C-alpha cells in the first residue's frame, strides 16, 4: 500500500519542512542528520561539515528507501530557502542554542548546499530531453532578462536568480565528487538554453555601472556571480566528456562551443568597463585576476583555450592596474607559462586533480559562506530599516 | 576595443551550437585587414585603432581569433564534406593564417641583416609563446583533414608550414626553431609538449609524431608524459598500420636503458607500454580468429607478423630487463578487467577454445625441482600465463558465486578448455601453484 510503500519518507520530512523554515527544537548535529535521510536515497552524501564529528557520519549507507517522489513535491521549499538572501543571517540568529563556537559561519553554506544537492537529482528527471522540470516553478531560464532592461528591480530578480543557479551548480559539484555514479545525468543548466543564461549576466554588466553604490550586496554582485562562470566551466568539464549518453565527442564539441558562446557574451562588456575608466580597471580586473586564480586552481581545458583570447587584451594596459593585482597578474601569467608544459590529461592525474578539486570545493563554499554573511550582513547595515 | 569588437562579431559566430550564415561573410574580412591591408567597407573605428598600434600587434591580436575559427571550421568540414575540395573562404583563412606567421615575419621589418634580425624577431615573438601554445592545440586533430589535393596552390607560400605537418621535420618557422641541447627544452619541444593531448587521430598524425619520434632517437642515442600522450592516441579506436610503427616505437623505447633496476638501488614506465601491448593484442583479433576483435585482412595478417614478430618480440625483450614486478602488473591487470576481454585476449595468445592438438604426456616441466627451465617462460605465452594465473585463481576464487551460475554457459566451455591449457602447456605453474601452499607456511 502506498500511504505505507512511502511511509517514512513523508514522517521526517514534515519536520524537515519546518526545520528549514528554522522553527523546530533542533541541534545541528541532528539537523543535517535528517537531511542525511533524503541523501541516503540515491546513494548520495551530504558535503563535508565541521559541526558533524568524524563518528557521525560513519555509519549511514545508500541504499534504495523510498524518498524520491517525496522530495519532487517538496522541491519548492528548497528554491523558497536558497532563493532569499536574508535567511543566512537568519541562521545563526535562531541555532544559538549550543555551545560550539568555531563552527557556525560555515554551516551557512552547508545548508543551502545540502538542499541543492538533493535538487540535482529530481531535476534531472525532467531534464533529461526535454526540461519539464524547471519550466513549471522558475522558467525564467528560458525567459531571460533581455541586454538593454537593466533596472534595480530587475537588478535584484537577476542576482538572486544567478545566486539561485550558483547555488544549484554548488550542491551539484557536491554530488559529483563524493557520489559521482548517478545515471541520471545531472542537468541543472542544460546547454540548449546555454545561449541564455549569458544572457543573465548582461544585466549586471551594463547595469554595474548604475547598479553598483547602493549597498553592498550591488558591489559584490561581480563577486556573487563570476564564481558562477568558474561553477559553469567545471560543469561543463563534468558534463562534456561525461559517460551518460552514447556520443562523447561531439557532445563535448557541442559544450565546447556552448561555454564559448557563454565566455565571448560576458567578455566583452568586461572589456567595456576596462576601457572606460582605469579605476575600473582595478576594481572589475580584482575579480577577473580571481576567476583565473580559480581556473589555475581547477586547471579546466576550457580555460586553456581562452589564455591567449584574454592575455593579449589584458596585457597592452597592463600598467594601469592597482599594486596587488598587478603582481597577482604576473603571477598568474608565470604559473601559466610554467604549466603550459603541464596542460595533458592522462588516466590517473584527474584523481588528484579531483581531490584537489573537492578540497578546493570545500574551500570555496566556505568562502561563499563567508562572502554572502558579510554581504547580508552589511547590507543590512546598508539598509537598517 | 574597437577591432576587439569587430574580430569578437567575426569569431563569436563560429563559437555557437549553430553556424548561421556568417561563415562565407566573415573569411572575406579576414584577407581584407590582415593580407593585403585594406580598410575599405568595414567600420571606420578599426581604422583608427589599426594606427594606433604596431602592424605586428594586429596578428598578435587577430592570431587566436581565426585560430578558432579555423578550428570550428575545420571540426565542421568533416560532416559538409570538404574534405577533397576545399572551398573559397576555408582556402582564403588558411591563406590568412600563411600570411600572419610565415610573411609576416618578412613585411613586419618593411612596414615599420643576421645578429640584428634575430634581436628584431625576438622582439617580434616576446609574447609568442602563448599563441604558438594555440597553434599547436587547434590543429592536431586536424592534421589528414586537408588533404594534398585539398591543400589548395594559394597556400603555395604556406607549404614549409604544412610539409613538415607529415615528416616532422624542423620547419621555417622561428617559434619552432650537441647531445646535452637536445635535452634543454626548445620551442620546438615544448610547441610538441602542448601538441599530443588531442583527441581524433589517425594515421598520418600519428605516423607524423611515430616518425618525429623515430627521427628524436636517431638525434639522442647516437619522461612519461610523452608515454602518456602515446597513451591517449593508443587507447582509442586502434587501426593496424598505427600499432605497426607503435609496437617499432616501443621496441625502440625499451632498450633506453632506464630500465627499473631492482637488485642495485636497495644498498642506498613499464606498466602502460604492458597495457599498450595488451590493447594492440587484443584488438587484433584472436590468434586463429574467434571472438571479437577487428576481422578482416588486416585483422588476419598482423597476428603472424606483428602479434607474433613485433608484440611477442617486445615482450621476450621485456622479460630480458627484470625478472620479478611484472607478475604485479599482471595482477594489476587481472584485477582491473572483466571476463570477456581477458578471455579474448587469452585467446589471442594461447588459442585455447580449439583443443590442445598435442599427445597425452604434457608434462616436461611437471615438476617442483626443474623451476630453472627456460623454454616456455622464456617465451611470451608462458610468462604471461605465470603471471595471470596466481591472480585469476584468487579472482575465480573470490566470484565463485558468478561463474558456477549456468549464465556464463558458453563462457563456461572456454575456461573448461583455458584452464585446461594450463594444465596441459603449462603444467610447470600448474605443479607449482598447485602446491605452493607448502612454499607459503613450511618453506621456513
Amino acid at each position: 500500500k502506498e500511504r505505507d510503500k512511502f511511509y517514512l519518507s513523508r514522517s521526517v520530512v514534515l519536520e524537515l519542512l519546518q526545520a528549514l523554515k528554522l522553527k523546530s527544537p533542533l541541534p545541528d548535529t541532528n539537523l543535517l542528520l535528517l537531511v542525511q535521510f533524503i541523501c541516503a536515497d540515491a546513494g548520495t552524501k551530504l558535503a563535508e561539515s565541521t559541526i558533524l564529528s568524524k563518528q557521525m557520519i560513519a555509519s549511514v549507507p545508500g541504499c534504495g528507501t523510498a524518498a524520491m517522489e517525496c522530495v519532487r513535491q517538496y522541491i519548492n521549499e528548497v528554491l523558497d530557502f536558497m532563493a532569499d538572501m536574508h535567511t543566512l543571517t537568519k541562521l545563526k540568529s535562531h541555532m544559538k542554542t549550543c555551545s560550539q563556537p568555531l563552527h557556525e559561519d560555515t554551516f551557512g553554506g552547508h545548508l543551502k548546499v545540502g538542499l541543492a544537492q538533493i535538487a540535482a537529482m529530481d531535476i534531472s528527471r525532467g531534464n533529461h530531453r526535454d526540461n519539464k522540470a524547471v519550466i513549471r516553478y522558475l522558467p525564467w531560464l528560458y525567459h531571460p532578462p533581455s541586454a538593454m532592461q537593466q533596472g534595480p528591480k530587475e537588478f535584484i530578480e537577476c542576482v538572486s536568480h544567478i545566486r539561485l543557479l550558483s547555488w544549484l551548480l554548488l550542491g551539484s559539484l557536491t554530488h559529483n565528487a563524493v557520489c559521482p555514479n548517478a545515471s541520471s545525468p545531472c542537468l541543472p543548466i542544460p546547454l540548449d538554453a546555454g545561449s541564455h543564461v549569458a544572457d543573465h549576466l548582461i544585466v549586471i554588466l551594463i547595469g554595474f555601472p548604475e547598479q553598483s553604490k547602493t549597498s553592498v550586496l550591488h558591489m559584490c554582485s561581480l563577486f556573487h556571480a563570476f564564481i558562477f562562470a568558474q561553477l559553469w566551466t567545471v560543469y561543463c568539464e563534468q558534463s562534456a566528456v561525461a559517460t551518460n549518453l552514447q556520443n562523447q565527442n561531439e557532445f563535448s564539441f557541442t559544450a565546447i562551443l556552448t561555454a564559448l558562446e557563454f565566455w565571448s557574451r560576458v567578455t566583452p562588456s568586461i572589456l567595456q568597463l576596462m576601457a572606460h575608466n582605469k579605476v575600473m580597471v582595478e576594481m572589475v580586473c580584482l575579480h577577473v585576476i580571481s576567476l583565473m586564480e580559480a581556473l589555475q586552481e581547477c586547471n579546466s581545458t576550457i580555460f586553456v583555450k581562452l589564455i591567449p583570447m584574454w592575455l593579449p587584451m589584458i596585457q597592452s594596459n597592463i600598467k594601469h592596474l592597482s599594486a596587488g593585482l598587478q603582481l597577482r597578474l604576473q603571477a598568474i601569467q608565470n604559473h601559466v607559462n610554467h604549466h603550459s608544459l603541464r596542460t595533458l590529461p592522462g588516466s590517473g592525474q584527474s584523481s588528484a586533480g579531483l581531490a584537489a578539486l573537492r578540497k578546493w570545493l570545500q574551500c570555496t563554499q566556505f568562502k561563499m559562506a563567508q562572502v554572502e554573511i558579510q554581504s547580508s550582513e552589511a547590507a543590512s547595515q546598508f539598509y537598517p530599516l | 576595443l574597437p577591432i576587439q569588437t569587430f574580430l569578437w562579431r567575426q569569431t563569436s559566430a563560429f563559437l555557437r551550437p549553430k553556424l548561421g550564415k556568417q561563415y562565407e561573410a566573415s573569411c572575406v574580412s579576414f584577407e581584407r585587414v590582415l593580407v593585403e591591408n585594406k580598410l575599405h567597407g568595414l567600420s571606420p573605428a578599426l581604422s583608427e585603432a589599426i594606427q594606433s598600434i604596431s602592424r605586428w600587434e594586429l596578428v598578435q591580436a587577430a592570431l587566436p581569433h581565426v585560430l578558432h575559427c579555423t578550428a570550428t571550421l575545420l571540426s565542421n568540414r568533416n560532416k559538409l564534406g570538404h574534405q577533397d575540395k576545399l572551398g573559397v573562404a576555408e582556402t582564403k583563412l588558411l591563406h590568412t593564417l600563411h600570411w600572419m606567421l610565415l610573411e609576416a615575419p618578412q613585411d613586419c621589418n618593411n612596414e615599420r641583416s643576421n645578429d640584428e634580425e634575430e634581436n628584431n624577431r625576438r622582439k617580434i615573438f616576446q609574447n609568442s609563446m602563448a599563441t604558438v601554445e594555440l597553434f599547436v592545440f587547434l590543429f592536431a586533430p586536424l592534421v589528414h583533414r586537408i588533404k594534398e589535393s585539398d591543400l589548395t596552390f594559394r597556400l603555395a607560400s604556406g607549404l614549409v608550414i604544412w610539409q613538415p605537418m607529415w615528416e616532422h621535420r624542423q620547419p621555417g618557422v622561428s617559434g619552432f626553431t650537441p647531445c646535452q641541447r637536445s635535452r634543454y627544452a626548445t620551442y620546438f619541444d615544448v610547441a610538441v609538449l602542448r601538441c599530443l593531448l588531442q583527441p581524433h587521430w589517425s594515421e598520418e598524425g600519428t605516423q607524423w609524431s611515430l616518425m618525429y619520434y623515430l627521427q628524436r632517437l636517431r638525434h639522442m642515442l647516437e619522461l612519461s608524459v610523452v608515454l602518456k600522450a602515446v597513451y591517449l592516441v593508443l587507447n582509442h579506436d586502434i587501426s593496424s598500420r598505427i600499432c605497426d610503427v607503435a609496437l617499432n616505437i616501443v621496441e625502440c623505447l625499451l632498450q633506453l636503458g632506464v630500465v627499473p633496476c631492482v637488485e642495485k638501488n636497495r644498498k642506498k614506465n613499464h606498466r602502460l607500454a604492458l597495457t599498450m601491448l595488451i590493447k594492440i593484442v587484443k584488438s587484433l583479433g584472436c590468434a586463429y580468429g574467434c571472438g571479437e576483435g577487428h576481422r578482416g585482412l588486416s585483422g588476419d595478417r598482423l597476428r603472424h607478423q606483428v602479434f607474433r614478430e613485433n608484440a611477442q618480440n617486445c615482450l621476450t625483450k621485456l622479460y630480458k630487463l627484470d625478472k620479478m614486478q611484472f607478475r604485479q602488473t599482471m595482477r594489476d591487470y587481472v584485477n582491473k578487467d572483466s571476463l570477456n576481454n581477458v578471455v579474448d585476449f587469452l585467446h589471442a595468445l594461447l588459442g585455447f577454445c580449439m583443443e590442445p592438438v598435442t599427445d597425452n604426456k604434457a608434462g616436461f616441466g611437471n615438476n617442483f625441482t626443474t623451476v630453472d627451465n627456460k623454454s616456455t617462460a622464456q617465451n611470451v605465452e608462458g610468462i604471461i600465463v605465470s603471471a595471470m594465473f596466481k591472480s585469476l585463481i584468487t579472482r575465480c576464487a573470490s566470484t565463485t558465486h558468478e561463474l558456477h551460475s549456468p549464465e556464463n554457459l558458453g563462457l563456461y566451455c572456454d575456461i573448461r578448455q583455458l584452464v585446461q591449457f594450463i594444465k596441459e602447456a603449462h603444467g610447470n605453474v600448474f605443479r607449482r601453484v598447485a602446491l605452493s601452499a607448502l612454499l607459503d607456511s613450511a618453506e621456513k
